[PDB]
């Protein structure tokens, strides 16, 4: 029976005005009784103006609040803090979707408030490994650059590395505003029993940019399967750390209890990164490596983890995190902590982007490491695995091929090479360079990969099966 | 410092303030912060230590109603021929660019080995025009700089790819560079070069180049000084 | 009421200060040297002086003012030098005619002598009145014809008297409104705190070109009017051009200018230009002092006083931007703000996050930041304005390595990179275009359409050009240039004319200080031409030796196309554009034949 | 240990050693590869020289 929340009890909440001290970002109280560890509490300003704050630490009857939004404003002598008893819970239901919250749960779309079906608890328990399952099929993007070559399976964690001032997060809202599922069936896949759902969260998000999403969004429809997560740059930082969970928690609900497959977009994960070493540093711990904590693999890893499909629920979780690569590097912290925890990455390269090419994703770089499981017969086309071998191959030719072009020239190239150099041109400037409102399905993109391989003569389409070659090339 | 503020401030004098060895300031006062138990800064300094050089270095210029002036020559080592160093580095935030004195240049026995492509003078620009020292002074500086950088980068690649690879800009870039060093830069412990001789060794050094390819200098200061040999 | 307990640096420990709040401004010392609360521990309040803190004896009184740090808004504001506590730097000055700021120097931020002539607003006797509504206007420049005066906002009631028309000093009351029996008399000037940016009713998006006039920032990488930019700190870039050419030419109603961790002669040099430079855009040439406030703040200055300068600018720029006026805020060195912060917090013994800097300078910066897009303004009657933030970054150690800039980039839409390749080559503004970017590109489609319908089109292709010949270039330093084509040669030889000829600008020539955006529209026009027509000759079969040789006096006609006086006119100079455009297509017909 | 720049430790030259270092490896790929062209057109011309 549903109706086992036992919810109708009234749990008093204490407000102590006995604080003791203010340091920083922290509120210190002196004589709290029988504090809990991560407890959110309520401070009551002098002025009247109420903020939150989460516990951060609790020692014998003295308790040290994080506080969100700052601590400015705060005396030692009028302001009181209310303590919930409970961490931060968040309104979950089955009509999230088309909402967009802030990044503390709170909603944001002058809507009302969530009436939640559960008060799911925040950064839940960790999916049981005996309960995982491999990912076994394609979440479509509509994305050639990444439908085509670097395709997504429906449980895989695969990031999109970037940098400052490339338009990921513009492909990010693409991909929230185009995927779905690929297979044609008799029902469509905004049913209620093989539906589909995306959680986007945004941290750090610029104000122009976040603007961007919200209006996005709501325009093209995509938020009726969209639950929007805003978290601007200016809002706290506990908030920043936070988001990520909500998105997640509500990820977790919709694929693990509804059985809905949820596409999870956690864009400016270096933005996060960012909150993260602040909150470390606010707890007079010793920054790690490039001044990031060093335990944020293990953090890193809660938030990714939160994915792949299950044993019993139908539904799965996808997630794209988009983190921007500081100094444009791998060896960055956070990117290789990300290539350690996640399948794969998605690149986005600047070389492209100054070369006007949308989206600008370097396909040599970028790898789906289990690819090969959202290919197939019954998964999208029978020729996916190799068209995408074949495009890499002849993409990387023609990469060393237009490095030859300037050394020993045009007419000193081999026939495959002069082929390359063309094959590259259209690649580029037809298949990869996509519009930022055209949505190619998997099939689309896969035929408009053929036209760009029709070029080349059968002998040395070399890693396409000849079979394949045989059935699609001639004709 | 007091001292020269009393003599230029109230005494109407013209001081020229020479503090050698800032380093040896900064390492007094890295001890110091060090014995309080501090929160060091880079390489163990003091936080604050922009702050305290700055405190020092501020005390130059000139004031409105007063006829005085103090002019700041601090001289620092920096430790191991890096400017990046929190003392030179600070230092740069706080003062008008900065005379560098290259170990290389000295190596080849250059006096003064003064590197111009890191040294700077962050108001340079507006005590050098037609009314003050000559009408050419911008511009001949500017290609100067431009042209030594030039050699620089056409002296690694012929490190690398040798003479014969090199275009005519880069042989004429290594032929200036070394009349640069070995004439222009390069001068006596006692010699003293008043501006216009220096501008007009400058623009014999820049003949190497033909007038086409001065493209630092302004068509009317190119077209009148360049053929004024 | 509190006593000092401590003094070590600007940090003082006051004690007895049992009721003070955080980042409250308190009276330290018998001087009463203006200083914040920073922590609390009970009765004792730690406290940064804004000025020098020698002389402190510890039981000297410290008296709590019960407001944080705030700043006058107002009539008079307009045409002043300012510190970072907003200390009239003219008016200390003439006060005591000493040549130093004496300590604990209290004269009004805003001068309470002159008479300003006074307007009554819309709202009379009785009408319920809100933050952020303009119940008067003052006449304050011949430039700024109309300063609003603006009810403060988080400050409403029903007017009881409204003052008429007249001349009133800025301490007289002017509005007596009446909120629910606590009735609050107003003033021509009001106080708001530096740390809280002003409300307004909503933030809208920049959509509206900020036309620098170099050549470079407006055609590849453009700004909008209430957008976030970066500058490197570089002199001879834009740090010292394009400061100049936005209080000079931009279309901002007014320009405030933060000189955080200035220099002390390069602050002596901005109040003598400032002063002596005047605009062309209002009709008539008047100063640009009558738009401009500045903020000097050198590097000698308190700490605690770099670090307000950054707010106490922006929280000027936020309140003429409630007034619907587009107004520019000029950082002088965002990075010596970083360097403020990061010696605050070491003083406070917190735990640094990277290189030293404290772990909330990203958050810092952002609160800065997004203090600037296009809102509509608090209050009645419906008005818009915005807040270009126009900050430079020092770098540290000439890379992008350092924290200032990378906790900057995930913020600004706009960032205007340097390159050491272009500055030691004394070729300037020198702008690092391989990773410049301008996330404005896609919103300024709208502004582009109506009136330049091409700009965006020509602006990938020179990027796409440029990007081609920076990649051949890499590979030719290597090679060399036997090996290329006919087209690879023509892609080098039109970025290397693309970069003397169109993106260096002189910036200290008539010409060139200031390109308008017609001007470089039509130069991306006949550069992109160019490009066209010598690609698609060669594709014929024309060498491109000879090509050259034959069409050098077209390729001179491109390049002197800078030349054009933007003075003539935007008929004159398109009209000769359109005739170098056709003169170029009729000579490579000829020469292709 | 080995041959050595002898250059100053730090990020903003940790970043250009690795672009010099990246340059001159595509470098000598390019050069590599260019090499292989010459001699192939070498060995061909050997070959008409011999007959």
């Amino acid at each position: 029976k549903k109706a086992v929340e036992q919810g109708f009890n009234v749990k008093p909440r204490l407000n102590y005005n006995t604080v003791s001290g203010v340091n920083g970002p922290l509120v210190i109280l002196e004589k709290v009784k029988f504090p809990r560890y991560n407890e959110i509490v309520n401070l009551t300003l002098p002025d009247g103006t109420v903020r939150q704050g989460q516990v951060l630490e609790i020692r014998g009857d003295r308790a040290i609040v994080q506080v969100f939004e700052g601590t400015s404003g705060i005396d030692v002598k009028k302001t009181t803090v209310e303590f919930t008893g409970e961490s931060l819970r968040i309104p979950v239901s089955e009509d999230m979707l088309g909402r967009i919250f802030d990044g503390s749960g709170r909603p944001i779309d002058n809507g009302p408030k969530v009436f939640a079906e559960d008060y799911l608890d925040i950064n839940g328990s960790p999916i049981n490994p005996y309960a995982r399952i491999y990912p076994e099929e394609m979440i479509s993007t509509g994305v050639s650059a990444i439908d085509t070559m670097n395709s997504i399976a429906r449980g895989q964690k695969i990031p999109i590395f970037s940098a400052s001032g490339l338009p990921h997060n513009e492909i990010a809202a693409q991909i929230c505003r185009q995927a779905g599922l690929v297979r044609p069936t008799k029902d469509v896949h905004d049913g209620h029993e093989e539906n589909f759902s995306i959680v986007f969260a945004a941290m750090g998000v610029n104000l122009e940019t976040a603007r961007f999403f919200k209006q996005d969004f709501e325009e093209n429809g995509s938020l009726e399967r969209t639950s929007l997560f805003l978290n601007l740059a200016n809002d706290p930082t506990i908030e920043r750390i936070i988001t990520p969970r909500l998105a997640l928690t509500t990820a977790e609900y919709l694929a693990y209890q509804t059985e809905r497959h949820v596409l999870t977009i956690l864009t400016d994960m270096s933005s996060y990164a960012d909150a993260l070493r602040e909150v470390s540093a606010a707890r007079e711990e010793v920054p790690g490596r490039r001044g990031y904590p060093g335990y944020m693999y293990t953090d890193l890893s809660t938030i990714y983890e939160r994915a792949g499909r299950v044993e019993g629920r139908n539904g799965s979780i996808t997630q794209i995190p988009i983190l921007t690569m500081p100094n444009d590097d791998i060896t960055h912290p956070i990117p290789d902590l990300t290539g350690y925890i996640t399948e794969g990455q998605i690149f986005v390269d600047r070389q492209l982007h100054n070369k006007g090419i949308y989206p600008p994703i370097n396909v040599l770089p970028s790898l789906s490491r289990l690819m090969k499981s959202a290919i197939g017969e019954g998964m999208t086309r029978k020729d996916h695995g190799d068209v995408s071998n074949q495009l890499y191959a002849k993409y990387a030719i023609g990469k060393d091929a237009a490095a030859m072009k300037a050394v020993v020239g045009e007419e000193a190239l081999s026939i495959e090479d002069k082929l390359s150099l063309e094959f590259l041109e259209k690649f580029e400037k037809t298949f990869i360079t996509q519009g930022a409102y055209e949505d190619r399905t998997v099939f689309e993109s896969l035929d408009q990969a053929w036209s760009l391989l029709r070029i080349y003569p059968k002998e040395m389409l070399n890693r396409i099966s000849p079979k394949i070659l045989d059935e699609f090339y001639d004709r | 410092l007091t001292t020269a503020e009393y003599l230029a401030y109230q005494t109407e004098r013209h001081v020229l303030t020479i503090l050698t060895d800032m380093s040896s300031y900064a390492d007094a006062l890295r001890e110091v912060s060090a014995a309080r138990e501090e929160v060091p800064g880079r390489r163990g300094y003091p936080g604050y230590m922009y702050t305290d050089l700055s405190t020092i270095y501020e005390r130059a210029g000139r004031v409105e109603g007063r006829n005085g002036s103090i002019t700041q020559i601090p001289i620092l080592t920096m430790p191991n021929d890096d400017i990046t160093h929190p003392i030179p580095d600070l230092t740069g935030y706080i003062t008008e660019g900065q005379i560098f004195v290259d170990r290389q240049l000295h190596n080849k026995g250059i006096y003064p080995p003064i590197n111009v492509l890191p040294s700077l003078s962050r108001l340079m620009k507006s005590a050098i025009g037609e009314g003050m020292t000559r009408k050419d002074h911008g511009d001949v500086s500017n290609q100067l700089y431009a042209k030594y950088a030039i050699g620089k980068d056409a002296a690694a690649m012929k490190a690398v790819v040798g003479e014969e690879a090199l275009s005519i800009e880069d042989k004429l870039s290594l032929e200036f560079l070394e009349k640069f060093e070995k004439t222009f830069i390069t001068q006596g412990a006692y010699e003293d070069r008043t501006v216009f001789e220096s501008l007009d060794q400058a623009w014999s050094l820049l003949r190497i180049y033909p007038k086409e390819m001065l493209n630092r200098i302004s068509p009317k200061i190119l077209d009148e000084f360049y053929d004024r040999a | 009421y509190g006593a000092i307990y401590s003094v070590s640096g600007p940090v003082v420990i006051a004690e007895n200060m049992i009721g003070c709040a955080m980042y409250e401004l308190v009276k330290v010392g018998h001087d009463n040297l203006v200083g914040e609360v920073i922590r609390i521990d009970g009765d004792k309040a730690t406290i940064q002086v804004y000025e020098e803190t020698a002389g402190l004896t510890v039981g000297d009184p410290v008296l709590r003012t019960g407001k944080p740090l705030s700043v006058e808004l107002g009539p008079g504001l307009m045409e002043t030098i300012y510190d970072g506590i907003q200390r009239p730097l003219k008016a200390i000055k003439e006060e005591s005619q000493s040549i130093y700021i004496p300590r604990g120097i209290d004269t009004p931020a805003l001068d309470r002598t002159i008479k300003w002539q006074f307007t009554p607003g819309k709202f009379q006797v009785g009408d319920h009145i809100s933050g952020g509504d303009i119940y008067g206007s003052v006449f304050e420049n011949s430039l700024i014809s109309s300063h609003k005066i603006l009810l403060p906002p988080r400050s409403r009631g029903t007017i009881t008297w409204i003052a008429p028309a007249g001349e009133y000093t800025l301490d007289e009351k002017i509005l007596e409104v009446e909120f629910d029996g606590k009735k609050s008399d107003f003033t021509l000037y009001h106080t708001w705190p530096v740390r809280v940016p002003r409300p307004v009713t909503e933030k809208l998006s920049a959509d509206y070109p900020l036309l620098t006039g170099q050549r470079v920032l407006d055609a590849l990488f453009p700004c909008v009017q209430g957008g976030t930019t970066c500058i490197p700190g570089a002199f001879g870039c834009g740090k010292t051009v394009i400061s100049q050419s936005l209080s000079k030419y931009s279309n901002s109603d007014a320009i405030i200018y933060v000189g955080c961790g200035e220099r002390g002669n390069e602050m002596a040099e901005v109040l003598m230009e400032f002063p002596e430079l005047y605009t062309e855009m209002s009709g008539t040439k008047e100063p640009i002092m009558k738009r401009t406030t500045l903020v000097a703040n050198t590097s000698n200055m308190p700490v605690a006083a770099r670090e307000a300068s950054i707010y106490t600018g922006i929280t000027l720029a936020e309140y003429f931007r409630d007034q619907g006026k587009n107004v520019s805020m000029i950082a002088d060195s965002s990075s010596r703000w970083a360097e403020a912060l990061r010696e605050i917090s070491g003083r406070l013994g917190e735990m640094p996050a990277d290189q030293g800097f404290p772990a909330y300078l990203g958050a810092k910066l952002a609160s800065f930041y997004e203090r600037a897009g296009k809102a509509v303004a608090l209050g009645s009657p419906d008005r818009t304005g915005s807040v270009s933030i126009v900050a430079a970054v020092s770098p540290a150690g000439g890379d992008f390595s350092d924290p200032v800039t990378t906790a900057t980039l995930g913020i600004t839409q706009v960032f205007w990179g340097l390159d050491k390749k272009l500055a030691q080559r004394k070729h300037f503004p020198s702008i690092n275009t391989s990773v410049s970017y301008s996330k404005y590109t896609n919103v300024l489609n709208k502004f582009y359409d109506s009136n330049y319908p091409e700009f965006p089109v020509l602006r990938d292709r020179m990027k796409e050009i440029l990007s081609n010949a920076e990649e051949l270039e890499q590979v030719v330093q290597l090679v060399g240039k036997s090996a290329l084509s006919d087209s690879d040669k023509i892609t080098l030889d039109v970025a290397t004319l693309i970069k003397e000829d169109f993106l260096q600008q002189n910036g200290y020539s008539t010409y060139d200080a200031f390109c308008p955006i017609w001007k470089t529209f039509d130069m991306m026009r006949a550069f992109i031409s160019y490009h066209d027509e010598a690609q698609k000759a060669v594709a014929n079969g024309a060498n491109w030796s000879k090509l050259a040789d034959s069409t050098g006096d077209v390729k001179h006609a491109v390049s002197s196309s800078k030349f054009f006086e933007p003075s003539r006119g935007e008929k004159e100079v398109h009209g000769e554009f359109e005739k170098l455009l056709s003169t170029m297509q009729e000579r490579f017909a000829e020469s292709t034949d | 240990s080995g041959n050595r720049e002898q250059v100053f430790p730090t990020r903003m030259t940790l970043g250009l050693m690795k672009t010099k270092l990246k340059g001159a490896n595509q470098g000598y790929s390019l050069l590599k590869r260019k090499s292989e062209a010459l001699t192939k057109r070498f060995r061909d011309i050997t070959k008409r020289i011999d007959d």
